[PDB]
């Protein structure tokens, strides 16, 4: 549904994934950053839109930015 | 292993039945008192508890007061209308937050956010710039 | 004592088990309606709904339609009924063929592209003769007075 | 030891101006400073909400105590200087002598800039405002007489406010009550219900029966303000109360023993209106308080306290519980004695309630001599209680959702009667928003048919009381039971409570006071409206508060809180849907509901009971009974009320009413005005101020305090505060302008 | 002292003070020199 | 367990504006547009539930459920790979007496659990492993 | 504003009496009782409780506006 | 004769038509080619 990526200027506070509704993001390992950590977006399947996670970073501009896209019933939080 | 609540209005419907289903477990040490996120107050069970619910949010959300309590060996799955399940969380057994050797990095960019392509050089191509 | 329980004894499906949703009264009636009623082929259960519904509405238009109050008003409003049962027709028929789609197998299955067309069917011969009815009845009222 | 005891604590808080001067002291974050413009918005917004600033219930209720003697030290100058003024700023000596002729006025504008056409001449060689909140009728009730004794009053006013001020300061910094002297519900209902309340009324039937019965007794007879006695001489001399009323002779004998016959003199229990002011009867208003004095003495001696006998609510509340309801009423008393929110809701609620009640009940029911005449007056506080009562009412719903986000425990609410309710709310909900439709679709379909038939030429089809007609008979029915209980559900009453259900026409001046007000198929057609409109704000109110905590679309709202902007772009959009959102658009439908109100008010009365009536019985009304066929379609509406009665404000440049007309006015700019905040987002802005601070920064100057735009929350509040005072400042303006020249 | 003086000294406070003193003088400039629509 | 069966659905991921399946699937494999309620002694909804006497409140009879003992199988199947990631990485440490993958894994897992062993650094493993 | 002007100033030089604007048109009130209340009273009585003319339609239409913006809102 | 046209076209064009235009769309729009 959604695209949500990771850029470069991660630096693996691991802010996103604890905000995350639905457990789309992960951290995993990295050496780009002292950290030695960075943030990826396994199950976007699951995205609902919510850019919790960006406001969470706090990187000068978002290190992780959601994209709204094709929407289906679980991006559209649907329970009927 | 149900815990003990006496029913809502907000519960599942027809897409838990059709569609997808959700099931999130635990295990508690003391019966104790919380709120589901349908609406109302309902009573662990001192021990095994099971629930179904028709959201991952939901399923998660109860996980977020489960922690309140302590508790911390939650595990979600998706059960489909022909009986097959998926374990969703947590997926290898290490909470996400948490960095777990042996998982790979997804949909990364390796350049900063104002790096990406302009649109007008991707035209008539299908793509996007943020996945270009 | 507790009138309310959950539904199916289960606690957490959407619904509950109230004296309204679930009496005797309420059981026994939706039983017996035409829709829900075991053993009637799909044109009955149109055709009974249909009696149903095109009595009662010849009325509304009769007593406050645009020509109540002409000699002709009666047969202005049997004729409205008319219309209104084409219209309501036209839906069943729409909604048929959108849900069911164009070939079906089961069969006996209020739910299937054979049946409901068999139901629309009947609806209409139902509503259109029930209306008729009223007319005639409409006709002359009796006083019942001896 | 005792149950009951008194808790306090001496010299708690340091009384010093440096917190003063470090503005933002009450929050920790926003004492650490300003760094945005955000920062001085939030200071204000966050004033008094003590739950934030502080996590013992202790501290909170100790300010509330303090804070709350504030608000009557400020009601006292209030009411002081309305006194003042009315003593060296009024024509209420002349009024006096001739209450049909002079105009009320006690307001007085200074001579600079033309704006003296504003003093109008009321009357009795004076030239002021003409005010309209009723002030001289109620003096005169009282028995005031001079204006020497307004002005005491006001120096008591005064006073009473600086002992208020010093009360606050000193149950704060010098003795603070603890809790648990705050949590005892028994005493203070025992307290409040005996001695606030009972002693209350009987202390003012003490004043009516020896000071004011017989001074306005001998008003209305004839006797000139100045021949008449000074109060005190009336409380002395026996004699001269027997004569008016001849039955003090016997003295307090009479009441001692049993023979309350013979005070039949002055309680009474006649009923109607007096026929020379228009106003009820002083007796009957003295009955009705000795009468109500008792029963709140009576009711303040059921609770228990220190001594055994009495009732403890907790014990009444836990056995009220049936098959249907679980564990009943078990867990609200808790929530009552550790809840400010809670309590404020169901009290704020009520009160509001009690004000709409107040308009309905003193129209019909003119309390006040020479206020049913003064048209101006009527409609003035009519619409004024409406108003108050609305918004009362619709924060009583607030303040019960901030419970919910913020008190609630599910622990402690286990299958009660909230934990049902929020478990079936899908069902309630549902419900609600049918009855809504089906009641709309009706009820506004009525007038949509009309408009159309009318306007097709074919008249007789329309929904009116000469075609296809909607008969209220159930309220018909009523009416008549009112009227002919005089004499017969109510033998010893001798007329109607109100003339409105039936009667005569009763007429001061040569103008109407009251009249039978008629319902008929245009007043059904309006009540179902009203039915419609009431039921809308409440399915939004009520759904704030349900799904408060939680829903299927964000099942976590809780911890979001009560006042968030909206959880996100996704799962289709999650905008406006906090508890704080539902009470903004609740507002809104309260707005139109009490704008409908108050207008049904005032056609009704222009066009069914208000106007002239000659020696003869010849009654012209002031709009000549428009309202029967007008009233059934939008067009009239809009022509026979709003086009028409609008030519006063419209026609009041050049006169002592022009201030009318530039309010209305202004009024309208500023609802527009409003609508640029209520239709944009903050997203606009926030770039248009980046391109504005570049051109200051260009100029190498730039404020530290860094320019931001106003938050999503405050842009609405912003938008709605505007919207209300345009609205409602637009209809002040019209109705009193048109009240005036009605008068 | 100092601290009242601080309070006095905050953005609300000073612009109340100064806005009632413009308005004052302006007001006053009025009741003296009255009705101009011009410099005469 | 057919860990593709969900990935095994209608869906189609779209050329721009689409995350994609991501790890479990985006859909499921099967329509929610079944049809409604359905007279007494007839069903609607494919493998749907009989209404009993009441047809009306069907949907509300669940027939969709968890087995305590399925999910044990299901937790083990998905979570197969990081096992084996961490028991490999376990082996290459130079384990005490090593033996084999499989063979240390239930040692291992007979002690710790299983999902205990999931959570646990390779050099906790090895202390443990120790004996 | 500019459709208002090119009316009102019309309307009043068609009327015979252009001085209406020329000093009604310096204040806001004028705009609103000379123009729009003023003018409006044919639209409003297109149909009223005592019959109606051809300017029913228009006078339908005109309520008809109302609703539907302020639906909008 | 043509002066007839108004009372046989109307109710045509703006009952018949419309409805099975819309009908027409519907049956368009609820199917999966
Ligand atoms: C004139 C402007 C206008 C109108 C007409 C409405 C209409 C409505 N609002 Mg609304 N609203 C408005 C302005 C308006 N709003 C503004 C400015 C705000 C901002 C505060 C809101 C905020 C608001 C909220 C927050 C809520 C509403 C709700 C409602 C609904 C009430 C239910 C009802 O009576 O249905 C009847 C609707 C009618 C328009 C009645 C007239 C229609 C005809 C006369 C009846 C018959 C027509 C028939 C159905 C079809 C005819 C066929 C043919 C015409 C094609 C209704 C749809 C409530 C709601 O949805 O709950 C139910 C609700 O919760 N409104
Ligand atoms: C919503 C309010 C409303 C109501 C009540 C009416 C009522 C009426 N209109 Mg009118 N109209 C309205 C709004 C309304 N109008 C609006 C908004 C417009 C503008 C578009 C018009 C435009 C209009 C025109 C142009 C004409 C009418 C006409 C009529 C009359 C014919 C009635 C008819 O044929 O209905 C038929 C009704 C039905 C088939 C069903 C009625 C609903 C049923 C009774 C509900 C039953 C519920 C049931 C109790 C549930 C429980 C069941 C359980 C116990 C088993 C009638 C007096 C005609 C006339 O002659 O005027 C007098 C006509 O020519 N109307
Ligand atoms: C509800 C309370 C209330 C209200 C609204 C009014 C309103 C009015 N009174 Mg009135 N009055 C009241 C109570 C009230 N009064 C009481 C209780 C008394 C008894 C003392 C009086 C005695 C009184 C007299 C004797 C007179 C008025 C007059 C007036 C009118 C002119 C007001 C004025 O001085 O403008 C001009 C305002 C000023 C000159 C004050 C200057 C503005 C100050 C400096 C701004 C405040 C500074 C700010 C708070 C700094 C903050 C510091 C921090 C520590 C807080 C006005 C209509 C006058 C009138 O009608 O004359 C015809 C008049 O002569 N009143
Ligand atoms: C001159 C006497 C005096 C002094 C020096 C203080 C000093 C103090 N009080 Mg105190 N207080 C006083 C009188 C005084 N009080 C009185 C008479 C009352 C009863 C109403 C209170 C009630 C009170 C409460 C309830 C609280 C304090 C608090 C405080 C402390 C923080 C100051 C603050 O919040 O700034 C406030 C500065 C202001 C300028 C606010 C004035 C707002 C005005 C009154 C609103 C009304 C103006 C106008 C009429 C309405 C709009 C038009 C400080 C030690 C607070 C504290 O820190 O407690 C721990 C606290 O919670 N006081
Ligand atoms: C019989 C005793 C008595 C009386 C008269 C009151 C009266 C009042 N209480 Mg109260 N209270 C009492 C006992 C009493 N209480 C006890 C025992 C408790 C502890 C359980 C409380 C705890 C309590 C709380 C926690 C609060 C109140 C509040 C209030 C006020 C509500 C606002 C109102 O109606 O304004 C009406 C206003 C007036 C009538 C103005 C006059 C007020 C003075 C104080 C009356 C005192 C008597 C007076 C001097 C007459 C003497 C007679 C003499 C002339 C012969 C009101 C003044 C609320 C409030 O706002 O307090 C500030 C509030 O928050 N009370
Ligand atoms: C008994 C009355 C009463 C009391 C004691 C409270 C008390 C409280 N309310 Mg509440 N409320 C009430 C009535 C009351 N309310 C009513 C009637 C409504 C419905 C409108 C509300 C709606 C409401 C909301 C929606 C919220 C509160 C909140 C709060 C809390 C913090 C207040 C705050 O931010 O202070 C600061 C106070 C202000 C900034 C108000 C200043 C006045 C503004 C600027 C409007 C002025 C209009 C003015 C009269 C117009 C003059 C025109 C002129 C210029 C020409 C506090 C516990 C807030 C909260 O967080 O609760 C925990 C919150 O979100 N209340
Ligand atoms: C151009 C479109 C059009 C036309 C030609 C008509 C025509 C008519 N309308 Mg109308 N209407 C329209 C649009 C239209 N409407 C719209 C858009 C609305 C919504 C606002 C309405 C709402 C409306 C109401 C609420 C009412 C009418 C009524 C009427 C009838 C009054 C005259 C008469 O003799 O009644 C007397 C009736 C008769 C003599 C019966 C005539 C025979 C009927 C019409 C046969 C219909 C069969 C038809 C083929 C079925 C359609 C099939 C489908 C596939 C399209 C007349 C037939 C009134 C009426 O009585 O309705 C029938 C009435 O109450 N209309
Ligand atoms: C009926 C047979 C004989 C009729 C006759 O002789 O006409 C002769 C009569 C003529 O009756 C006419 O009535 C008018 C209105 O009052 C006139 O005023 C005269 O009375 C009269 O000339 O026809 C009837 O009115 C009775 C016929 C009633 C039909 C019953 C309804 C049957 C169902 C109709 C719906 C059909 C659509 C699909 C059906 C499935
Ligand atoms: C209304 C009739 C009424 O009062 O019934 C009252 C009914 C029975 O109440 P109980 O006597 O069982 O419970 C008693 C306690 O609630 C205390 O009175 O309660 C309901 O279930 C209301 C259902 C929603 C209301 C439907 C609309
Ligand atoms: C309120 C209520 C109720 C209900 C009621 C109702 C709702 C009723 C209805 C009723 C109805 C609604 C009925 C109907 C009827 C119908 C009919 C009776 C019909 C008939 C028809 C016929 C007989 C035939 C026809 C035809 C045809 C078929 C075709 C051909 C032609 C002809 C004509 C032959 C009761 C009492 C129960 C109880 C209480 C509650
Ligand atoms: C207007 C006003 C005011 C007020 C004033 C007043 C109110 C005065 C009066 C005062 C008074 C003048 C009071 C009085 C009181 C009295 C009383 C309260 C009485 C009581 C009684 C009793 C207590 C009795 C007892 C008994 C009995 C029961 C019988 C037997 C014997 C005995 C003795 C035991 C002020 C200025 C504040 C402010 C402004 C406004």
């Amino acid at each position: 549904s959604h695209t949500v990526k990771i850029y470069d200027t991660c630096i693996g506070c691991t802010q996103c994934v604890r905000a995350c509704p639905t457990d789309v993001l992960e951290m995993v390992p990295w050496d780009g950053c002292k950290s030695g950590q960075i943030a990826s977006s396994p199950r976007v399947e699951d995205c609902v839109g919510c850019k919790r996670c960006e406001t969470a970073c706090p990187t000068d501009f978002l290190s992780v930015r959601v994209y709204l896209g094709a929407e289906t019933t679980r991006s559209l939080g649907l329970a009927y | 292993p149900f815990p003990t609540f006496g029913g809502s209005t907000g519960g599942w419907l027809r897409a838990a039945e059709v569609e997808e289903k959700y099931a999130i477990t635990w295990t508690s040490t003391k019966e104790q008192i919380f709120e589901m996120p349908t609406g109302g107050a309902a009573i662990m069970r001192n021990g095994e508890n099971l629930l179904y619910l028709a959201r991952k949010e939901q399923c998660l959300a109860l996980s977020t007061q489960l922690r309140t309590f302590k508790i911390n060996d939650y595990k979600i799955y998706r059960i489909f209308p022909s009986g097959e399940v998926q374990y969703l969380h947590p997926k290898d057994g290490v909470f996400p937050e948490k960095v777990n050797p042996g998982r790979t990095s997804v949909n990364s960019r390796g350049f900063s956010i104002g790096k990406n392509p302009n649109p007008a050089s991707i035209k008539f191509s299908g793509i996007t710039t943020y996945e270009s | 004592a507790n009138f309310i329980k959950p539904y199916n004894d289960d606690p957490f499906v959407g619904h509950l088990a109230t004296p309204i949703t679930s009496s005797s009264l309420t059981r026994a009636l939706l039983k017996n309606l035409p829709a829900y009623r075991f053993g009637l082929t799909p044109l009955l259960r149109g055709l009974e709904i249909g009696l149903a519904h095109g009595y009662f509405l010849i009325g509304p238009f009769a007593q406050l339609g645009p020509l109540r109050n002409s000699d002709i008003g009666l047969l202005a409003g049997f004729l409205s009924t008319i219309g209104l049962i084409l219209i309501l027709t036209l839906g069943l028929t729409i909604y048929g063929a959108a849900a069911f789609g164009q070939e079906k197998s089961n069969g006996s299955e209020l739910q299937t592209k054979k049946s409901w067309d068999q139901f629309k069917g009947g609806f209409f011969v139902g509503a259109c003769g029930s209306a008729g009815f009223a007319f005639i009845c409409l006709s002359s009222i009796p006083t019942f007075a001896l | 030891s005792k149950n009951v005891q008194v808790f306090v604590e001496k010299d708690a808080v340091e009384t010093s101006f440096a917190k003063w001067a470090q503005p933002g002291h009450f929050s920790r974050t926003l004492a650490k400073g300003p760094k945005t413009t955000t920062w001085i918005w939030n200071l204000h917004a966050d004033a008094h909400d003590f739950d934030s600033q502080t996590s013992s219930l202790e501290e909170v209720s100790r300010k509330i105590f303090s804070a709350h003697f504030g608000q009557l030290a400020i009601i006292f100058l209030w009411i002081s200087g309305m006194h003042f003024h009315g003593a060296y700023f009024s024509n209420y000596s002349a009024w006096l002598t001739d209450p049909i002729s002079i105009k009320q006025s006690s307001q007085v504008v200074w001579p600079i800039v033309g704006q003296e056409i504003l003093n109008a001449d009321v009357g009795g060689n004076f030239q002021g405002i003409q005010t309209t909140s009723g002030w001289f009728q109620m003096w005169r009730a009282e028995g005031i007489t001079s204006e020497v004794e307004l002005y005491w009053t006001a120096i008591g006013g005064l006073a009473m406010s600086a002992i208020m001020l010093f009360a606050g300061w000193f149950h704060y910094h010098k003795a603070a009550p603890k809790l648990e002297w705050f949590q005892n519900a028994e005493s203070m209902m025992n307290h409040h219900l005996a001695g606030l309340l009972g002693l209350g009324c009987l202390s003012w039937s003490g004043h009516q029966i020896h000071i004011a019965l017989p001074i306005n007794k001998l008003l209305d007879a004839g006797v000139s303000p100045q021949e008449i006695p000074l109060p005190h001489e009336f409380l002395i001399n026996r004699d001269l109360m027997a004569q008016l009323y001849p039955s003090f002779s016997k003295g307090l004998a009479p009441f001692f023993g049993g023979n309350w016959g013979e005070y039949s003199d002055f309680l009474t229990f006649k009923g109607g209106l007096n026929p020379v002011t228009g106003g009820l009867w002083l007796s009957d208003i003295a009955h009705h308080h000795l009468a109500l004095s008792v029963l709140f003495i009576i009711a303040g001696h059921m609770y228990r306290t220190n001594w055994g006998i009495g009732h403890n609510m907790k014990e009444i509340l836990e056995a009220h519980k049936g098959p249907f309801t679980g564990e009943g009423h078990k867990g609200l008393y808790e929530i009552l004695t550790t809840s400010w929110h809670a309590q404020l809701a169901i009290n704020l609620a009520m009160m509001g309630s009690l004000s709409i009640i107040v308009a309905h009940h003193m129209y019909a029911m003119p309390p006040y001599p020479y206020l049913a005449t003064d048209y101006a007056t009527q409609l003035s506080l009519f619409t004024h209680h409406m108003w108050i009562g609305g918004f009362c009412v619709v924060g009583g719903a607030a303040h019960g959702a901030i419970f919910m986000v913020r008190d609630y425990t599910p622990a402690n609410n286990y299958n009660n009667l909230l934990d049902r309710v929020l478990r079936h709310r899908d069902a309630i909900i549902s419900h609600l928003n049918w009855v809504c439709i089906f009641l709309g679709c009706h009820a506004f379909g009525f007038y949509i048919h009309n408009d159309t038939m009318r306007a097709l030429g074919r008249p007789q089809d329309m929904f009116s009381d000469k075609a296809i007609q909607l008969q209220p008979i159930f309220a018909q029915w009523i009416q008549n039971i009112h009227l002919l209980a005089p004499g017969t559900t109510a033998p010893n009453a001798l007329a109607t409570t109100s003339y409105a259900f039936g009667g005569d026409v009763i007429e001061v001046g040569g103008k109407i006071a009251m009249m039978p007000i008629k319902l008929g198929t245009a007043d059904f057609m309006v009540h179902h409206i009203h039915a419609f409109t009431i039921h809308v704000t409440v399915l939004i109110l009520l759904k704030g508060v349900l799904y408060a905590r939680s829903s299927k679309l964000i099942p976590d709202k809780a911890n979001l809180g009560f006042r968030f902007p909206c959880d996100g772009p996704g799962r289709g959009g999650t905008c406006q849907s906090s508890s704080w959102d539902h009470v903004f658009l609740g507002l809104f439908w309260m707005y139109n509901s009490i704008s409908v109100v108050i207008f049904h008010f005032s056609w009704k009365m222009q066009s069914d009971v208000w106007g002239t009536i000659t020696p003869d019985g010849a009654i012209s009304h002031i709009t000549g009974g428009n309202f029967a066929q007008s009233s059934i379609t939008i067009n009239g509406w809009l022509r026979d009320f709003l086009w028409s009665q609008a030519s006063q404000v419209i026609q009041s440049y050049g006169s002592a009413s022009s201030a009318y007309g530039l309010i209305f006015l202004g009024a309208h700019f500023i609802w527009a005005f409003s609508l640029m905040f209520l239709f944009s987002g903050r997203g606009y802005w926030q770039e248009l101020i980046e391109s504005i601070v570049w051109a200051h920064n260009k100029l190498n100057f730039a404020p530290t305090i860094q320019p931001r735009a106003l938050s999503i929350t405050q842009g609405r509040a912003v938008g709605l505060a505007h919207y209300l005072l345009g609205g409602i400042g637009t209809t002040w303006a019209f109705f009193l302008a048109r009240a005036i020249s009605i008068t | 002292m100092n601290d009242f003086q601080k309070y006095l000294s905050t953005a609300p406070v000073l612009l109340t003070l100064w806005m009632t003193f413009t308005a004052g003088f302006i007001i006053e400039v009025n009741r003296f020199f009255p009705d101009m629509l011009g410099l005469y | 367990v057919d860990l593709d069966y969900g990935m095994k659905n209608s869906y189609v991921p779209a050329t721009g504006g689409d995350g994609g399946q991501g790890q479990f699937g985006a859909q499921s494999p099967n329509d929610w547009r079944v049809a409604g309620t359905s007279p007494v002694g007839e069903t609607s909804y494919a493998g749907a539930a009989d209404g009993g006497e009441e047809p009306w409140f069907a949907e509300a009879i669940s027939t969709v459920s968890l087995d305590l003992q399925k999910a044990d199988e299901t937790l083990k199947a998905f979570t197969k790979d990081a096992a084996a990631f961490k028991i490999e990485e376990f082996a290459a440490e130079k384990p005490y007496g090593f033996t084999s993958s499989d063979a240390a894994m239930e040692e291992l897992v007979g002690k710790l659990g299983y999902s205990k062993f999931l959570e646990m650094s390779t050099k906790q493993l090895m202390k443990t492993w120790g004996t | 504003w500019v459709t208002f002007y090119w009316h009102w100033k019309h309307m009043t030089i068609w009327g015979g009496n252009p001085g209406q604007f020329d000093e009604s048109s310096n204040y806001i009130m004028g705009w609103l009782r000379d123009y729009l209340w003023l003018n409006s009273s044919p639209l409003i009585n297109g149909y009223n409780p005592f019959g109606m003319n051809n300017l029913s339609v228009w006078s339908w239409m005109f309520l008809f506006g109302h609703l539907i913006w302020a639906t909008g809102f | 004769a043509a002066s007839f046209l108004p009372s046989i076209l109307v109710p045509l064009v703006g009952l018949i038509f419309p409805a099975f235009s819309m009908a027409l769309f519907f049956l368009y729009v609820q199917t999966d080619d």
